[PDB]
């Protein structure tokens, strides 16, 4: 939840653009697949503890 | 598939004081999409990194 | 009856993925603010907040109100008609959310760099609590529309198991969300294809 | 459109062709259709076992 | 031929004054917002890059591709609206839009104006070889006339003196 | 159009009427028709001159 405070990296830039996020679980979707092996955007799902 | 994830985060501002403290990123890299291991897995050793 | 609350699922959506499109970021009210909060500072440390849309931003004003009730107090001294045009520009901008207004606000009180610019922050704000709190009820009124249209749809679920039923309610057992429903509303062509092939 | 589920099934899928058989393949055949990108085929394989999946399930 | 060029150079040259007779919606509110937050927009784009979905961005690139050749008739993407509840980044987005749009209107004005500029100019040569035709008076007209690179106020006021043109091509072509 | 032919040739070019034996200044008269300030009538004989003039040349 509070990753707020903290700055997140997967690639050079932070991760806080909304593309860079998204969430997909059971639907089908080949953006999602692409993905794999790919940090480009990252996969998260109900993004809080 | 198994991203991991650089975090680029700085401290508590109680430690934010000093040219060393202030100007400072602490570097945590966690493993998103990840699994602890116990041993290696004989048979599906091509398909793990 | 299905595809009546299939349709106000889209409707409610782009009737408020539009509202967030034409979010109202207020710079007439930021600037003055902004202006204002600089200026009253100068008054205090001597003794003679931003996302004006977040919604943290309206427990936000409910310090910031009392942080000026405990520097009103500090300067316990102002017409009735000036709280007339407090009160009553409030209870409209909460009705009319999108067009908020200004008030060059009436001056009887002291000339001191305070009690003028803290009269104005009297005014905005009553006006950010206004603007911010309204725009939490319609937007949750939004959000309410559409989570009962979720119920409806964990009925359609409850229909004859196609595939693309199950593929309705996996796209659809989540709670409000801008990005996702929006673009989710675009690949289910799948449901114009299942409800043609449910009810026909 | 027989012609263009016969070129996903054979050099995408790869597989031997059983798609009109198996109705859950029936429809996410033209739905790759408008999918661009078609040089990754385990994104599409992946893909389509995981709405294979959806297609039996018990719970 | 040279009657169908020659409506063909009326044509071109009605579009060019037309289209150089004739946007408030664009130019008001970005200048209104520049204050508060055309070659003073690319350098507010510039600005503004100093001062977020993908999908966003896709419809963003593809209006102003698109309207950039539907020069005309200009698509609102109002704002899709994800982005944080601060006035400033939802200004900040909505303006790179207006900024991006209006420099694709920019571009697309000045490569129509151009064109329009150059097809006159081409047929500005079949009508100096239709002074090379035959030996007719107004021919000799024709060219001086028409010996003058594009201009908007001269050739407009050419194109009522050119009705011994038309008599011409009668008598020239019948 | 015989009329005003006649007037534009005879009245202010003035000359003879032998407009049509040569057509370029049967072109002019048109023209001449539309443009005003007849008040001087020699400007209208020498553009008309400066048009014979071009009207036979070998440059």
């Amino acid at each position: 939840r509070n990753a707020n405070l903290v700055r997140v990296v997967a690639d050079d830039v932070p991760l806080d653009a909304a593309h860079i996020e998204e969430r997909n679980p059971g639907t089908s979707d080949v953006a999602r697949m692409i993905a794999m092996d790919q940090a480009e955007p990252l996969f998260v799902d109900a993004r809080r503890t | 598939n198994a991203q991991m994830l650089e975090i680029r985060a700085a401290l508590d501002p109680a430690q934010r004081h000093g040219a060393p403290s202030a100007g400072f990123e602490s570097l945590q890299h966690v493993l998103y999409n990840g699994f602890c291991m116990t041993t290696v897995p004989k048979l599906l050793q091509e398909y793990l990194t | 009856r299905e595809t009546q609350l299939y349709n106000e699922m889209v409707l409610w959506l782009r009737y408020h993925e539009k509202l967030t499109a034409r979010r109202p970021g207020h710079l007439p009210l930021l600037t003055r603010i902004r202006q204002d909060y600089d200026k009253l500072f100068g008054f205090v440390a001597a003794r003679p907040d931003d996302a004006v849309y977040g919604d943290d931003y309206v427990p936000r004003v409910d310090v910031f109100l009392r942080g000026l009730e405990d520097l009103a107090r500090c300067l316990c001294a102002m017409r009735a008609e000036e709280v007339n045009r407090l009160m009553d520009n409030v209870r409209d901008a909460a009705e009319r959310v999108l067009v908020y207004e200004v008030l060059d606000v009436r001056d009887p009180l002291n000339e001191d760099p305070s009690v003028l610019v803290h009269n104005r922050l009297v005014y905005l704000c009553r006006l950010a609590y206004a603007i911010s709190k309204s725009w939490q009820t319609l937007s949750h009124m939004c959000l309410d529309r559409i989570n009962s249209l979720r119920r409806r749809l964990i009925l359609a679920f409850h229909d004859r198991p196609a595939f693309a039923r199950v593929y309705a309610r996996n796209a659809l057992e989540r709670p409000v969300d801008g990005t996702t429903a929006y673009n989710l509303l675009r690949r289910l062509e799948e449901d114009f294809l299942l409800f043609r092939n449910a009810l026909r | 459109e027989e012609e263009r589920r016969k070129q996903f099934g054979a050099n995408v899928l790869n597989l031997a062709p059983a798609m009109v058989a198996q109705p859950v393949i029936s429809t996410m055949i033209p739905k790759y259709m408008k999918m661009g990108g078609h040089e990754d085929k385990l994104a599409y394989q992946l893909d389509l076992l995981r709405m294979l999946s959806i297609a039996k399930k018990a719970t």
